[PDB]
């Protein structure tokens, strides 16, 4: 062959990866947080968006923080070897550092520890994607016009 | 032999760490909105990071929050892109 570059991705795989999708939009009155509205059109838009990439899309809605660890868990355990990579949006409330089920937090180390290069032996080497929609505090950016 | 466990993550953050994520209870998220606009008009032309940074400009420079609220009216939003990938994303071949 001829000089072997490889500063990208093996994108060819027989699947683009498994897309996850959660959309929490309405938490446990207990909580004390209220829904979140728009976030539907979002979760279409991404399903839409990944679709066309390729991706094999999972809308999950209204998870609890139980159902996120569980789902994430089972998820990272599935055999990802035919896979280039693995997407997962998260849309809900948030602050710095964690995402909310509907009914509580979920650290994002704690989920996106089910798929790190030695717990998920078929994705090590590919790459895993995680967008968040959420806040990571209560800062607001009053801009400079 | 061995790499980072921590390696080829990341993250798109749809704000700068510590601050608000806006949405907009029709069009839905600033963020969701640009970045599924910037996913389809280039994911077969640009590498992943120079889409996502479309998408910090698309969010820079053409939302901007209004409200009754004087506290949360017109502010502006600058996704985070946090990356630990250690080669170029093309979701074409
Ligand atoms: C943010 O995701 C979070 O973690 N919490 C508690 C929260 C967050 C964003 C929003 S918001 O997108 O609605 N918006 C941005 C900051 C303030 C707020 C103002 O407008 C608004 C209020 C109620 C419904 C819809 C829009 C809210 C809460």
């Amino acid at each position: 062959s001829g000089i072997s570059l490889d500063n990208s991705y093996k994108m060819d795989y027989p699947e683009m990866g498994l897309c996850i999708i959660i959309n929490n939009k309405n938490f446990h009155k207990s909580t004390g947080m209220t829904s979140r509205s728009g976030t539907d059109v979002d979760a279409a838009n991404l399903r839409e968006t990944f679709r066309n990439l390729k991706y094999e899309v999972r809308n999950k809605n209204d998870l609890t923080r139980e159902e996120i660890v569980e789902l994430m868990r089972d998820v990272s355990k599935e055999d990802h070897s035919k896979r280039s990579s693995f997407v997962c949006v998260l849309l809900s409330h948030g602050e710095e550092g964690i995402i909310f089920g509907t009914n509580g937090p979920v650290d994002l180390k704690k989920i996106t520890n089910f798929f790190r290069g030695d717990r998920c032996r078929s994705l090590t080497g590919k790459p895993k994607l995680f967008i968040i929609q959420a806040c990571r505090g209560t800062e607001l950016d009053c801009g400079i016009e | 032999h061995k790499i980072p466990v921590d390696a080829d993550f990341l993250y798109a953050y749809s704000t700068a760490p510590g601050y608000y994520s806006w949405r907009n209870s029709k069009d839905g998220s600033w963020f969701i909105q640009s970045l599924c606009a910037m996913l389809k008009q280039y994911a077969d032309k640009l590498e992943f990071m120079h889409i996502l940074t479309r998408v910090n400009r698309k969010v820079a420079t053409e939302f901007e929050s209004f409200s009754f609220d004087a506290t949360f009216h017109a502010k502006k939003q600058i996704p985070c892109i946090v990356s630990m990938l250690t080669k170029e994303l093309y979701f074409y071949h």
